[PDB]
């Protein structure tokens, strides 16, 4: 037993108050009032339609949400009253669930955590009580080495960008470093430049890189390994 | 006279060292034993994934659990894998861990910050529906909130873990019980809990 999503926005909550305050006197007995609310309000408090996590993006429930109230206004325009309007409205909750649970799905396969290497962090909305807020997608430790081989002489471009990184919350700093062979390290740059220049290369530019992407959490998002040949 | 035997050792489970020693790197909640861990950064990598390949026993199955109430869940992990300092707890079931004492606040924040989230059983130990390869809900067991299914925090410690946790009545710093969770910054709080406990003075 889960809620439909949509009551997290506002906006349907409030036009769900303003169709029982303003719309059900002049379209409906007064007997039927209570009932009916008692009916539209477990209709939004279960969602049978929908593997469900329980979570939505802004997106998503904007999208959702949108279509529901421009559909309900089409109802509440046409000045519909008694049967008819009782079950139009029920009919449309149906469909619009339906509709929802498409967005959702897409969600889940589309939105939901797309990094395919290391750790995005994105907000969400948790469907069973409205609550906002960032969790951790963590898909591997690494993001992989890439095999770098640079003409002596012209310029060498790291790049530790990835898809996601412009979508990803809390994060900060490209950290890059050359690995030495006796097993230290030296900080190189340190910045908002999702690349490395180091311009006309020689031989000694050769050897092991690493990019760390910082986090506002304890741990880098991205971790990417260079190794670079020059071609003499 | 002093449990020596007892300190500074690692269960023999499936993931552990077999012996203590610094890490360069641990991932995020298990940075706290960098100084002398019983985890390898692997393992502490594990420990955060949905689905850990550490127990393939999902957190998620009544749907995502809000970061605030997962984070409690990996730390208990982190220390789980991690903590040199419970030789004193060590059983055979090849290790387990019983009845290891934790502190007060670290139950009652733990579920403080879960009570949100969502749970279908109160003795997470067994009795699932295994069909998938991972745990899902068995058929008739309602989604709801943690503080239904765990009345107290000691429940939650206790019976999440299967007795690994006990809910010591005892608060932090009294030397009496461990912590879960410690910064890195203030040294480690368990070290002379262990050594207590390994003594003849206490049991
Ligand atoms: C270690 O390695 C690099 C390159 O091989 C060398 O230049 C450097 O002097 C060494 N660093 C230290 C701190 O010993
Ligand atoms: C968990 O499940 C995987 C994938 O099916 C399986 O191969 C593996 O043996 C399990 N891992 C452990 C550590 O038991
Ligand atoms: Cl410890």
């Amino acid at each position: 037993r889960s809620p439909w999503c949509v009551i997290c926005d506002p906006s349907v909550v409030l036009a769900l108050k303003s169709l029982e305050k303003d719309y059900l006197p002049g379209h409906l007995d007064a007997k039927h009032h209570k009932a009916m609310m008692e009916r539209v309000e477990n209709a939004v408090k279960d969602f049978q339609e929908l593997a469900y996590m329980g979570v939505v993006d802004e997106a998503t429930l904007q999208k959702g949400s949108w279509s529901l109230l421009k559909d309900l206004k089409r109802i509440t325009d046409s000045d519909v009253k008694g049967d008819l309007f009782v079950k139009e409205l029920f009919w449309m909750l149906h469909l619009q669930k339906e509709t929802f649970a498409t967005y959702v799905a897409r969600f889940q396969k589309e939105a939901y955590c797309p990094n395919k290497c290391g750790v995005m962090l994105q907000t969400l909305i948790w469907c069973k009580n409205c609550k906002k807020e960032v969790h951790a997608c963590r898909k591997s430790y690494d993001c992989g080495e890439r095999n770098v081989e640079v003409p002596q002489m012209e310029d060498m471009i790291l790049d530790c960008e990835l898809n996601w990184h412009q979508a990803s919350e809390g994060l900060t700093d490209y950290s890059f470093y050359r690995v030495w062979g006796n097993n230290t390290e030296t900080l190189v740059s340190k910045g908002k430049e999702a690349t490395l220049t180091k311009p006309m290369v020689g031989p000694e530019d050769a050897g092991s890189y690493r990019c760390e992407l910082g986090s506002v959490n304890s741990s880098p998002a991205t971790i990417i390994n260079f190794h670079v040949t020059v071609l003499p | 006279p002093w449990g020596d035997e007892l300190l500074n050792i690692c269960m023999n489970a499936k993931h552990h060292k077999r012996v203590p020693s610094p890490e360069d790197k641990l991932y995020e909640e298990c940075i706290p034993w960098k100084d002398n861990a019983c985890c390898t950064l692997t393992t502490s990598w594990e420990a955060h994934l949905d689905v850990s390949p550490l127990y393939n026993f999902s957190l998620f199955h009544c749907g995502l659990l809000m970061p605030g109430c997962r984070k409690h869940f990996i730390q208990a992990i982190c220390f789980y894998e991690c903590s040199p300092n419970l030789g004193p707890w060590i059983q055979p079931v090849g290790e387990r861990v019983v009845n290891v004492p934790l502190c007060q606040e670290d139950c009652e924040e733990w579920w403080e910050d879960c009570r949100m989230s969502y749970t279908c059983k109160s003795n997470w130990r067994g009795g699932w529906d295994w069909s998938q390869g991972k745990n899902r809900c068995p058929k008739g067991a309602q989604c709801l909130p943690f503080s239904h299914y765990f009345p107290t925090p000691a429940d939650l410690c206790e019976k999440t873990w299967s007795n690994s946790f006990k809910a010591s009545p005892e608060r932090r710093n009294s030397g009496r019980c461990l912590q879960k969770w410690f910064e890195p910054a203030q040294g480690n709080p368990n070290v002379a809990v262990a050594r207590l406990f390994a003594s003849e003075f206490l049991e």
